[PDB]
Protein backbone atom coordinates (compact mmCIF):
# COMPACT_ATOMS: atom_id res chain seq x y z
CA UNK A 1 0.00 0.00 0.00
CA UNK A 2 1.03 3.44 -0.27
CA UNK A 3 2.10 5.97 2.14
CA UNK A 4 2.31 9.66 2.19
CA UNK A 5 5.01 11.27 0.62
CA UNK A 6 7.48 13.80 2.30
CA UNK B 1 26.52 16.00 18.90
CA UNK B 2 29.02 16.00 16.34
CA UNK B 3 26.51 19.02 15.07
CA UNK B 4 26.36 20.97 18.72
CA UNK B 5 29.27 23.77 16.80
CA UNK B 6 27.35 24.08 13.30
CA UNK B 7 25.22 27.48 13.23
CA UNK B 8 21.36 26.34 13.25
CA UNK B 9 21.56 27.95 9.61
CA UNK B 10 24.34 26.58 8.38
CA UNK B 11 22.86 23.00 9.42
CA UNK B 12 19.45 23.75 7.06
CA UNK B 13 21.31 24.56 4.35
CA UNK B 14 23.38 21.64 4.27
CA UNK B 15 20.61 19.51 4.83
CA UNK B 16 19.08 21.26 1.31
CA UNK B 17 22.43 20.75 -0.45
CA UNK B 18 22.37 17.08 1.08
CA UNK B 19 18.87 16.45 -0.47
CA UNK B 20 20.00 18.00 -3.97
CA UNK B 21 22.94 14.92 -3.58
CA UNK B 22 20.86 12.34 -2.13
CA UNK B 23 22.98 12.20 0.71
CA UNK B 24 19.91 11.32 3.10
CA UNK B 25 22.06 10.47 6.00
CA UNK B 26 23.69 13.59 6.10
CA UNK B 27 20.49 15.09 5.62
CA UNK B 28 19.47 13.42 8.88
CA UNK B 29 22.27 14.36 10.70
CA UNK B 30 22.22 17.82 9.80
CA UNK B 31 18.45 17.97 10.76
CA UNK B 32 19.02 16.21 13.79
CA UNK B 33 21.41 18.75 14.83
CA UNK B 34 19.05 21.53 13.98
CA UNK B 35 16.08 20.03 16.09
CA UNK B 36 18.46 19.72 19.02
CA UNK B 37 18.98 23.69 18.93
CA UNK B 38 16.03 23.86 21.01
CA UNK B 39 13.95 26.42 18.47
CA UNK B 40 10.72 24.98 17.31
CA UNK B 41 10.76 24.21 13.56
CA UNK B 42 9.02 26.21 10.63
CA UNK B 43 6.71 24.31 7.69
CA UNK B 44 9.07 24.15 5.41
CA UNK B 45 12.12 22.74 8.34
CA UNK B 46 9.57 20.29 9.56
CA UNK B 47 9.31 19.00 5.40
CA UNK B 48 13.39 18.72 5.58
CA UNK B 49 12.75 16.63 8.89
CA UNK B 50 10.34 14.12 7.47
CA UNK B 51 12.22 13.82 4.16
CA UNK B 52 15.25 13.00 5.57
CA UNK B 53 14.39 10.15 7.54
CA UNK B 54 11.61 9.12 5.58
CA UNK B 55 14.58 8.65 2.82
CA UNK B 56 16.87 6.95 5.59
CA UNK B 57 14.41 4.21 7.17
CA UNK B 58 13.17 3.98 3.63
CA UNK B 59 15.87 2.14 2.23
CA UNK B 60 16.51 0.43 5.49
CA UNK B 61 12.53 -1.14 5.85
CA UNK B 62 13.64 -2.14 1.95
CA UNK B 63 16.55 -3.71 2.87
CA UNK B 64 14.65 -5.58 5.84
CA UNK B 65 12.23 -6.94 3.34
CA UNK B 66 14.59 -8.67 1.20
CA UNK B 67 16.46 -10.60 4.21
CA UNK B 68 13.40 -11.39 6.21
CA UNK B 69 12.19 -13.09 2.77
CA UNK B 70 15.31 -14.50 2.52
CA UNK B 71 14.88 -15.72 6.08
CA UNK B 72 11.94 -17.02 5.43
CA UNK B 73 12.64 -19.11 2.47
CA UNK B 74 15.52 -20.79 4.44
CA UNK B 75 13.22 -21.71 6.76
CA UNK B 76 10.87 -24.10 4.38
CA UNK B 77 11.01 -27.73 3.91
CA UNK B 78 13.21 -28.68 2.11
CA UNK B 79 15.48 -25.52 2.59
CA UNK B 80 19.25 -26.58 3.11
CA UNK B 81 20.60 -25.19 6.13
CA UNK B 82 22.86 -22.42 5.41
CA UNK B 83 24.12 -21.36 9.35
CA UNK B 84 23.22 -18.50 11.26
CA UNK B 85 23.99 -15.51 8.70
CA UNK B 86 20.73 -14.78 7.27
CA UNK B 87 19.68 -14.20 10.82
CA UNK B 88 22.74 -12.18 11.78
CA UNK B 89 22.22 -9.85 8.95
CA UNK B 90 18.84 -9.22 9.07
CA UNK B 91 18.67 -8.52 12.65
CA UNK B 92 21.58 -6.32 12.32
CA UNK B 93 19.96 -4.33 9.66
CA UNK B 94 16.59 -4.31 11.96
CA UNK B 95 19.08 -2.99 15.36
CA UNK B 96 19.63 -0.43 13.25
CA UNK B 97 16.77 0.66 11.36
CA UNK B 98 14.72 0.26 15.39
CA UNK B 99 18.09 3.21 16.11
CA UNK B 100 16.73 5.24 13.68
CA UNK B 101 12.72 4.79 14.50
CA UNK B 102 13.96 5.38 18.38
CA UNK B 103 16.08 8.58 17.10
CA UNK B 104 13.04 10.30 15.44
CA UNK B 105 10.63 9.01 18.55
CA UNK B 106 13.43 10.99 20.76
CA UNK B 107 13.43 14.08 19.02
CA UNK B 108 9.27 14.07 19.25
CA UNK B 109 9.81 13.47 22.81
CA UNK B 110 12.34 15.77 23.50
CA UNK B 111 10.82 18.42 22.81
CA UNK B 112 9.68 19.16 19.80
CA UNK B 113 5.86 17.38 20.49
CA UNK B 114 5.31 19.25 23.55
CA UNK B 115 6.22 23.06 22.22
CA UNK B 116 3.96 22.39 18.61
CA UNK B 117 0.59 24.10 19.82
CA UNK B 118 -0.33 24.92 16.68
CA UNK B 119 -2.88 22.43 14.56
CA UNK B 120 -0.49 22.47 11.85
CA UNK B 121 2.99 21.63 13.00
CA UNK B 122 1.07 19.34 16.51
CA UNK B 123 -0.33 16.83 13.83
CA UNK B 124 2.55 17.14 11.96
CA UNK B 125 4.84 15.62 14.46
CA UNK B 126 1.98 13.46 16.21
CA UNK B 127 2.03 11.54 12.91
CA UNK B 128 5.55 10.87 12.51
CA UNK B 129 5.03 9.47 15.87
CA UNK B 130 2.66 7.46 14.40
CA UNK B 131 4.42 6.78 11.53
CA UNK B 132 7.72 5.95 13.28
CA UNK B 133 5.98 3.31 15.48
CA UNK B 134 4.75 1.81 12.81
CA UNK B 135 7.77 1.31 10.77
CA UNK B 136 9.16 -0.42 14.94
CA UNK B 137 5.46 -2.50 14.84
CA UNK B 138 6.76 -3.91 10.71
CA UNK B 139 9.70 -5.46 12.58
CA UNK B 140 8.18 -6.83 16.04
CA UNK B 141 7.80 -9.91 16.66
CA UNK B 142 8.12 -9.97 20.84
CA UNK B 143 6.50 -9.23 23.95
CA UNK B 144 5.94 -5.19 23.16
CA UNK B 145 4.34 -5.63 19.59
CA UNK B 146 0.85 -5.29 21.05
CA UNK B 147 2.17 -1.86 22.77
CA UNK B 148 3.88 -0.63 19.52
CA UNK B 149 1.08 -0.94 18.44
CA UNK B 150 -1.16 0.72 20.48
CA UNK B 151 1.37 3.78 20.82
CA UNK B 152 1.39 4.02 16.90
CA UNK B 153 -2.84 3.65 17.06
CA UNK B 154 -2.65 6.10 19.71
CA UNK B 155 -0.64 9.03 18.21
CA UNK B 156 -2.39 9.01 14.87
CA UNK B 157 -5.60 8.79 16.70
CA UNK B 158 -4.44 11.95 18.77
CA UNK B 159 -3.46 13.66 15.30
CA UNK B 160 -6.81 12.77 13.87
CA UNK B 161 -8.88 14.60 16.43
CA UNK B 162 -6.98 17.63 16.07
CA UNK B 163 -6.65 17.45 12.16
CA UNK B 164 -10.82 16.88 12.01
CA UNK B 165 -11.23 19.75 14.46
CA UNK B 166 -8.73 22.53 13.25
CA UNK B 167 -8.07 21.89 9.33
CA UNK B 168 -10.28 21.29 6.29
CA UNK B 169 -10.32 17.96 4.74
CA UNK B 170 -8.11 19.45 1.85
CA UNK B 171 -5.50 19.97 4.31
CA UNK B 172 -2.29 17.71 2.44
CA UNK B 173 -0.85 16.95 6.12
CA UNK B 174 -5.06 15.52 7.47
CA UNK B 175 -4.73 13.93 4.13
CA UNK B 176 -1.44 12.58 4.25
CA UNK B 177 -2.57 11.72 7.88
CA UNK B 178 -5.57 9.82 6.79
CA UNK B 179 -3.69 7.77 4.49
CA UNK B 180 -1.09 6.29 6.96
CA UNK B 181 -3.75 5.76 9.80
CA UNK B 182 -5.50 3.63 7.32
CA UNK B 183 -2.31 1.79 5.71
CA UNK B 184 -1.90 1.30 9.66
CA UNK B 185 -4.89 -0.61 10.04
CA UNK B 186 -4.78 -2.81 6.89
CA UNK B 187 -0.83 -3.37 7.70
CA UNK B 188 -0.26 -3.67 10.97
CA UNK B 189 -3.53 -3.50 13.05
CA UNK B 190 -4.96 -6.22 10.72
CA UNK B 191 -7.89 -4.18 10.36
CA UNK B 192 -8.76 -3.70 6.56
CA UNK B 193 -12.27 -2.84 6.88
CA UNK B 194 -11.44 0.08 8.91
CA UNK B 195 -8.77 0.83 6.75
CA UNK B 196 -10.83 0.95 3.35
CA UNK B 197 -13.57 2.93 5.80
CA UNK B 198 -11.26 5.30 6.88
CA UNK B 199 -9.85 6.25 3.10
CA UNK B 200 -13.15 6.09 1.22
CA UNK B 201 -14.47 8.89 4.20
CA UNK B 202 -11.38 11.03 3.63
CA UNK B 203 -11.42 10.67 -0.33
CA UNK B 204 -15.30 12.04 -0.13
CA UNK B 205 -15.00 14.65 2.51
CA UNK B 206 -11.68 16.07 0.31
CA UNK B 207 -13.57 15.55 -3.18
CA UNK B 208 -16.46 18.10 -1.22
CA UNK B 209 -13.96 20.58 -0.16
CA UNK B 210 -11.42 21.24 -3.28
CA UNK B 211 -13.90 23.98 -4.37
CA UNK B 212 -12.71 25.84 -2.54
CA UNK B 213 -9.12 25.91 -3.32
CA UNK B 214 -6.61 27.30 -5.32
CA UNK B 215 -5.31 25.82 -8.19
CA UNK B 216 -2.12 25.35 -6.40
CA UNK B 217 -3.62 23.69 -3.33
CA UNK B 218 -5.78 21.59 -6.10
CA UNK B 219 -2.90 19.83 -7.27
CA UNK B 220 -1.58 18.89 -3.21
CA UNK B 221 -4.36 17.91 -2.28
CA UNK B 222 -5.84 15.61 -5.31
CA UNK B 223 -2.36 14.22 -5.42
CA UNK B 224 -2.65 12.72 -2.12
CA UNK B 225 -6.41 11.88 -2.78
CA UNK B 226 -5.10 9.79 -5.78
CA UNK B 227 -2.95 7.58 -3.09
CA UNK B 228 -6.40 7.17 -1.28
CA UNK B 229 -7.65 6.10 -4.71
CA UNK B 230 -4.86 3.58 -5.06
CA UNK B 231 -4.68 1.79 -2.17
CA UNK B 232 -8.75 1.81 -2.66
CA UNK B 233 -8.12 -0.26 -5.71
CA UNK B 234 -5.65 -2.32 -4.30
CA UNK B 235 -7.92 -3.35 -1.55
CA UNK B 236 -11.81 -3.62 -3.29
CA UNK C 1 38.81 -4.97 12.69
CA UNK C 2 35.53 -5.42 13.21
CA UNK C 3 35.08 -8.02 10.99
CA UNK C 4 37.75 -10.12 12.56
CA UNK C 5 35.77 -12.18 14.41
CA UNK C 6 33.72 -13.32 11.66
CA UNK C 7 34.43 -16.10 9.41
CA UNK C 8 35.59 -15.88 6.00
CA UNK C 9 32.82 -17.74 4.15
CA UNK C 10 30.60 -15.89 6.32
CA UNK C 11 31.67 -12.82 5.55
CA UNK C 12 31.45 -13.77 1.51
CA UNK C 13 27.83 -14.98 2.16
CA UNK C 14 26.95 -11.51 3.91
CA UNK C 15 28.39 -9.68 1.11
CA UNK C 16 26.19 -11.35 -1.24
CA UNK C 17 23.22 -10.40 1.00
CA UNK C 18 24.13 -7.36 1.45
CA UNK C 19 24.29 -6.95 -2.14
CA UNK C 20 20.41 -8.23 -2.68
CA UNK C 21 19.37 -5.28 0.06
CA UNK C 22 21.84 -3.26 -2.07
CA UNK C 23 23.07 -1.81 1.17
CA UNK C 24 26.57 -1.79 -0.39
CA UNK C 25 28.51 0.13 2.33
CA UNK C 26 27.41 -2.96 4.15
CA UNK C 27 28.68 -5.68 1.24
CA UNK C 28 31.91 -2.86 1.16
CA UNK C 29 32.31 -3.70 4.84
CA UNK C 30 32.05 -7.48 4.52
CA UNK C 31 33.91 -7.96 1.95
CA UNK C 32 37.05 -5.90 3.09
CA UNK C 33 36.90 -7.89 5.98
CA UNK C 34 37.26 -10.95 3.84
CA UNK C 35 40.31 -9.37 2.12
CA UNK C 36 41.70 -9.02 5.55
CA UNK C 37 41.47 -12.44 6.30
CA UNK C 38 44.82 -12.95 3.83
CA UNK C 39 44.13 -15.37 1.68
CA UNK C 40 43.71 -14.44 -2.34
CA UNK C 41 40.33 -13.80 -3.63
CA UNK C 42 38.59 -16.37 -6.05
CA UNK C 43 37.01 -14.58 -9.69
CA UNK C 44 33.15 -14.29 -7.74
CA UNK C 45 34.96 -12.87 -4.66
CA UNK C 46 36.82 -10.10 -6.75
CA UNK C 47 33.61 -9.45 -8.36
CA UNK C 48 31.90 -9.03 -5.15
CA UNK C 49 34.64 -6.76 -4.16
CA UNK C 50 34.46 -4.64 -7.30
CA UNK C 51 30.24 -4.56 -6.56
CA UNK C 52 30.50 -3.13 -3.30
CA UNK C 53 33.60 0.00 -3.44
CA UNK C 54 32.24 0.62 -7.30
CA UNK C 55 28.03 1.60 -5.68
CA UNK C 56 29.77 3.37 -2.54
CA UNK C 57 32.11 5.48 -4.09
CA UNK C 58 29.53 5.67 -7.21
CA UNK C 59 26.82 7.30 -4.55
CA UNK C 60 29.96 9.85 -3.48
CA UNK C 61 31.28 10.44 -6.92
CA UNK C 62 27.19 11.31 -8.17
CA UNK C 63 27.37 13.68 -5.20
CA UNK C 64 30.52 15.20 -4.90
CA UNK C 65 29.21 16.43 -8.45
CA UNK C 66 26.16 18.05 -7.67
CA UNK C 67 28.23 20.07 -4.90
CA UNK C 68 30.61 20.87 -6.99
CA UNK C 69 27.95 22.25 -9.51
CA UNK C 70 26.26 24.46 -7.01
CA UNK C 71 29.82 25.78 -5.59
CA UNK C 72 31.01 26.87 -8.72
CA UNK C 73 27.34 28.60 -9.48
CA UNK C 74 28.13 30.21 -5.84
CA UNK C 75 31.25 31.79 -7.46
CA UNK C 76 30.03 33.43 -10.58
CA UNK C 77 29.59 37.31 -11.40
CA UNK C 78 26.31 38.36 -9.91
CA UNK C 79 26.14 35.05 -7.57
CA UNK C 80 24.92 36.68 -3.66
CA UNK C 81 27.30 35.30 -1.10
CA UNK C 82 26.00 32.18 0.84
CA UNK C 83 29.38 31.62 3.19
CA UNK C 84 30.95 29.04 3.86
CA UNK C 85 28.60 25.82 3.74
CA UNK C 86 28.44 24.89 0.00
CA UNK C 87 32.41 24.63 0.42
CA UNK C 88 32.13 23.16 3.82
CA UNK C 89 30.13 20.04 2.96
CA UNK C 90 31.47 19.19 -0.91
CA UNK C 91 34.77 19.00 0.94
CA UNK C 92 33.03 16.63 3.79
CA UNK C 93 31.87 14.53 0.67
CA UNK C 94 35.28 14.77 -1.16
CA UNK C 95 37.18 13.54 1.78
CA UNK C 96 34.88 10.35 2.52
CA UNK C 97 35.53 9.70 -0.66
CA UNK C 98 39.13 10.06 -0.66
CA UNK C 99 38.67 7.71 2.20
CA UNK C 100 37.44 5.45 0.15
CA UNK C 101 39.43 5.29 -2.32
CA UNK C 102 42.53 4.88 -0.16
CA UNK C 103 40.90 2.63 1.38
CA UNK C 104 40.55 0.53 -1.61
CA UNK C 105 44.23 1.41 -2.57
CA UNK C 106 45.34 0.27 0.54
CA UNK C 107 44.11 -3.39 0.18
CA UNK C 108 45.36 -3.39 -3.26
CA UNK C 109 48.83 -2.24 -1.64
CA UNK C 110 48.44 -4.93 1.54
CA UNK C 111 48.18 -7.48 -0.36
CA UNK C 112 46.39 -8.29 -3.18
CA UNK C 113 48.21 -7.24 -6.37
CA UNK C 114 51.80 -8.80 -4.79
CA UNK C 115 50.12 -12.17 -4.29
CA UNK C 116 47.90 -12.09 -7.77
CA UNK C 117 49.93 -14.15 -10.22
CA UNK C 118 47.75 -14.97 -12.77
CA UNK C 119 47.15 -12.95 -15.66
CA UNK C 120 42.95 -12.43 -14.92
CA UNK C 121 43.51 -11.67 -10.64
CA UNK C 122 46.99 -9.32 -11.97
CA UNK C 123 44.85 -7.22 -14.36
CA UNK C 124 41.55 -6.87 -12.15
CA UNK C 125 43.46 -5.80 -9.57
CA UNK C 126 45.91 -3.24 -11.32
CA UNK C 127 42.48 -1.91 -13.31
CA UNK C 128 41.47 -1.37 -9.85
CA UNK C 129 44.64 0.49 -8.79
CA UNK C 130 43.85 2.75 -11.85
CA UNK C 131 40.34 3.35 -11.62
CA UNK C 132 40.44 4.34 -8.15
CA UNK C 133 43.02 7.13 -8.52
CA UNK C 134 41.20 8.00 -11.56
CA UNK C 135 38.03 8.72 -9.15
CA UNK C 136 40.85 10.49 -6.93
CA UNK C 137 41.85 12.64 -9.93
CA UNK C 138 38.36 13.36 -10.47
CA UNK C 139 38.84 15.71 -7.37
CA UNK C 140 42.28 16.81 -7.22
CA UNK C 141 43.35 19.94 -7.18
CA UNK C 142 46.53 20.55 -5.58
CA UNK C 143 50.30 19.61 -5.99
CA UNK C 144 49.57 16.19 -5.84
CA UNK C 145 47.17 16.34 -8.70
CA UNK C 146 50.01 15.24 -11.17
CA UNK C 147 51.24 12.40 -9.24
CA UNK C 148 47.49 11.26 -8.79
CA UNK C 149 47.23 10.99 -12.51
CA UNK C 150 50.47 9.36 -13.02
CA UNK C 151 49.65 6.91 -10.40
CA UNK C 152 46.45 6.07 -12.27
CA UNK C 153 48.58 5.85 -15.67
CA UNK C 154 51.05 3.48 -14.50
CA UNK C 155 48.69 1.42 -12.79
CA UNK C 156 46.17 1.06 -16.15
CA UNK C 157 49.56 0.88 -18.19
CA UNK C 158 50.90 -2.64 -16.48
CA UNK C 159 47.48 -3.87 -17.09
CA UNK C 160 47.35 -3.32 -20.20
CA UNK C 161 50.85 -4.64 -20.76
CA UNK C 162 49.66 -8.11 -18.91
CA UNK C 163 46.32 -8.31 -20.67
CA UNK C 164 47.44 -7.91 -23.80
CA UNK C 165 49.98 -10.68 -23.91
CA UNK C 166 48.29 -12.67 -21.42
CA UNK C 167 44.44 -12.44 -22.67
CA UNK C 168 42.24 -12.94 -26.16
CA UNK C 169 40.92 -9.01 -26.75
CA UNK C 170 37.72 -10.51 -25.92
CA UNK C 171 38.46 -11.48 -22.75
CA UNK C 172 35.66 -8.76 -20.24
CA UNK C 173 38.68 -7.61 -17.94
CA UNK C 174 40.54 -6.72 -20.78
CA UNK C 175 37.55 -5.22 -22.60
CA UNK C 176 36.91 -2.94 -19.38
CA UNK C 177 40.46 -2.25 -18.51
CA UNK C 178 40.47 -0.93 -22.22
CA UNK C 179 37.19 1.08 -21.97
CA UNK C 180 38.22 2.84 -18.35
CA UNK C 181 41.85 3.84 -19.60
CA UNK C 182 40.19 5.09 -22.39
CA UNK C 183 38.09 6.99 -20.26
CA UNK C 184 40.71 8.33 -18.04
CA UNK C 185 42.65 9.53 -21.61
CA UNK C 186 39.26 12.22 -22.50
CA UNK C 187 38.70 13.13 -18.54
CA UNK C 188 41.72 13.14 -16.60
CA UNK C 189 44.51 13.03 -18.60
CA UNK C 190 43.13 15.62 -21.52
CA UNK C 191 43.93 13.24 -24.29
CA UNK C 192 40.46 12.91 -26.30
CA UNK C 193 42.66 11.55 -29.35
CA UNK C 194 44.49 8.55 -27.51
CA UNK C 195 40.82 7.77 -25.66
CA UNK C 196 39.89 7.55 -29.33
CA UNK C 197 42.11 6.14 -30.70
CA UNK C 198 42.13 2.99 -27.71
CA UNK C 199 38.83 2.51 -28.40
CA UNK C 200 38.83 1.87 -31.52
CA UNK C 201 41.51 -0.45 -31.64
CA UNK C 202 39.94 -2.75 -28.66
CA UNK C 203 36.56 -2.68 -30.32
CA UNK C 204 37.69 -4.03 -33.65
CA UNK C 205 40.42 -6.33 -32.59
CA UNK C 206 37.33 -7.72 -30.03
CA UNK C 207 34.99 -7.97 -33.26
CA UNK C 208 37.92 -10.20 -34.72
CA UNK C 209 38.16 -12.36 -32.39
CA UNK C 210 34.35 -13.47 -31.76
CA UNK C 211 33.92 -16.11 -33.82
CA UNK C 212 36.04 -18.13 -31.56
CA UNK C 213 33.59 -17.79 -28.79
CA UNK C 214 30.27 -19.42 -27.09
CA UNK C 215 27.30 -18.06 -27.08
CA UNK C 216 27.64 -16.90 -23.57
CA UNK C 217 31.07 -15.33 -23.96
CA UNK C 218 30.04 -13.75 -27.09
CA UNK C 219 27.04 -11.86 -25.45
CA UNK C 220 29.27 -10.62 -22.27
CA UNK C 221 31.87 -9.79 -24.48
CA UNK C 222 29.76 -7.68 -27.07
CA UNK C 223 28.05 -6.08 -23.56
CA UNK C 224 31.44 -4.13 -22.79
CA UNK C 225 31.92 -3.64 -26.86
CA UNK C 226 28.81 -1.78 -26.97
CA UNK C 227 29.91 0.80 -23.94
CA UNK C 228 33.03 1.31 -26.21
CA UNK C 229 30.92 2.15 -29.01
CA UNK C 230 28.39 4.26 -26.75
CA UNK C 231 31.98 6.34 -25.94
CA UNK C 232 32.99 6.66 -29.34
CA UNK C 233 29.45 7.75 -30.62
CA UNK C 234 29.46 10.52 -27.29
CA UNK C 235 33.45 11.67 -28.45
CA UNK C 236 33.09 11.51 -32.33
CA UNK D 1 31.53 9.03 -21.16
CA UNK D 2 30.53 5.32 -19.75
CA UNK D 3 32.91 3.54 -17.64
CA UNK D 4 33.07 -0.50 -17.28
CA UNK D 5 29.84 -2.26 -14.90
CA UNK D 6 30.40 -4.39 -12.13
CL1 LIG E 1 25.87 -9.29 10.54
CL1 LIG F 1 29.86 19.94 6.45
MG1 LIG G 1 19.16 -30.67 0.26
MG1 LIG H 1 22.27 40.16 -5.42
NA1 LIG I 1 26.83 -20.29 6.67
NA1 LIG J 1 25.42 30.65 4.94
Amino acid sequence: AHSSPA
Amino acid sequence: GAMGSMERASLIQKAKLAEQAERYEDMAAFMKGAVEKGEELSCEERNLLSVAYKNVVGGQRAAWRVLSSIEQKSNEEGSEEKGPEVREYREKVETELQGVCDTVLGLLDSHLIKEAGDAESRVFYLKMKGDYYRYLAEVATGDDKKRIIDSARSAYQEAMDISKKEMPPTNPIRLGLALNFSVFHYEIANSPEEAISLAKTTFDEAMADLHTLSEDSYKDSTLIMQLLRDNLTLWT
